């Protein structure tokens, strides 16, 4: 199951 | 920067004349990730190629496993060629069943 | 004993050609298990293994979404990227990324990762205390500070000591049948004279899984690193992996070499001679 990750991580 | 592709080509199951087995051409360490890839049979381009899900390996270089359907013969000659953008002119390897 | 989940994200922009692509698959240890392609005429995630099959609808629109979501994500970094290191906007980049979870025989949390690179090259990692970044450059360094402001570290750990760990656990049951079954290797020794007097000893290691392998030419017991010529481990495409150590000997000489195999599936490490 993937990570539930956001545009915060943006680099 | 670019990273050029070690090529292996051999067969799924122990090659045995007259016995359906799949032909494999094995690119890997590759960056970046574009490459053309085609299996040959007697210098000819194989027209049902299938691939595996384009990877990566742990130092980032890619991965791809090219493979046909074929059945061996004594005479028939196999190959795999290869082009990159690290490659001038494409590569070619031919299917040696004892590597 | 030991396992690991891990996914691999790629994004790859191409000028004049549509917007970035990003693929993304997922591993169990060495048997990929998912992907997904933003270049697919209907981009979901797709099953890849008979064991992730049975996860529900559900299951498929979230792991969907979060790809469609960092499709959108990649791009953005892409462009940033491309402002970090001064460059024009006439050439391709990659950039990649892997994270997951490895376990330890135990089914505890042994380590976790989440790192990155640009056009291949080392960027940002999440470091094994889960809490802090390694940077390579003053660009990665941008990113570190924006990431300790958002707690990206502080997501990672969460989802790295829980979710992760908790359906990689999952997963090994679902698929414990061939995830948590090991194939050893079917093995044998081939001879090729060069010339009259030298010949070809060419160790062999197939049908194996997982794909870690050892396998080594000794002379007279001794082992023959700088001697041997070892081909990189290949997949068969039927889940399996193929290997070759090959030495090169005197004629008359072959009973002074041994090859030696190691693997997972065997009952005991085996010698073989020609």
């Amino acid at each position: 199951h993937e990570e539930a990750v956001s545009v915060d991580r943006v680099l | 920067i670019q990273r050029t592709p070690k090529i292996q080509v051999y067969s799924r199951h122990p090659a045995e004349n007259g016995k359906s087995n799949f032909l494999n051409c094995y690119v890997s360490g590759f960056h970046p990730s574009d490459i053309e890839v085609d299996l040959l049979k007697n210098g000819e381009r194989i027209e049902k190629v299938e691939h595996s899900d384009l990877s990566f390996s742990k130092d980032w270089s890619f991965y791809l496993l090219y493979y046909t359907e074929f059945t061996p013969t004594e005479k028939d000659e196999y190959a795999c060629r290869v082009n990159h953008v690290t490659l001038s002119q494409p590569k070619i390897v031919k299917w040696d069943r004892d590597m | 004993g030991s396992h690991s989940m891990r996914y691999f994200h790629t994004a790859m922009s191409r000028p004049g050609r549509g917007e970035p692509r990003f693929i993304t698959v997922g591993y169990v240890d060495d048997t990929l298990f998912v992907r997904f392609d933003s270049d697919a005429t209907s981009p979901r995630k797709e099953p890849r293994a008979p064991w992730i099959e049975q996860e529900g609808p559900e299951y498929w629109d979230r792991e969907t979404q979060i790809s469609k979501t960092n499709t959108q994500t990649y791009r953005e970094s892409l462009r940033n990227l491309r402002g970090y290191y001064n460059q024009s906007e006439a050439g391709s980049h990659t950039l990649q990324s892997m994270y997951g979870c490895d376990l330890g025989p135990d089914g505890r949390l042994l380590r976790g990762h989440d790192q990155y690179a640009y056009d291949g090259k080392d960027y940002i990692a999440l470091n094994e205390d889960l809490r802090s970044w390694t940077a390579a450059d003053t660009a990665a360094q941008i990113t570190q500070r924006k990431w300790e402001a958002a707690r990206v570290a502080e997501q990672d750990r969460a989802y790295l000591e829980g979710t992760c760990v908790e359906w990689l656990r999952r997963y090994l049951e679902n698929g414990k049948d061939t995830l948590e079954r090991a194939d050893p290797p079917k093995t044998h020794v081939t001879h090729h004279p060069i010339s009259d007097h030298e010949a070809t000893l060419r160790c062999w290691a197939l049908g194996f899984y997982p794909a870690e392998i050892t396998l080594t030419w000794q002379r007279d017991g001794e082992d023959q690193t700088q001697d041997t010529e070892l081909v990189e481990t290949r997949p068969a495409g039927d889940r399996t992996f193929q290997k070759w150590a090959a030495v090169v000997v005197p004629s008359g000489e072959e009973q002074r070499y041994t090859c030696h195999v190691q693997h997972e599936g065997l009952p005991k490490p085996l010698t073989l001679r020609w």
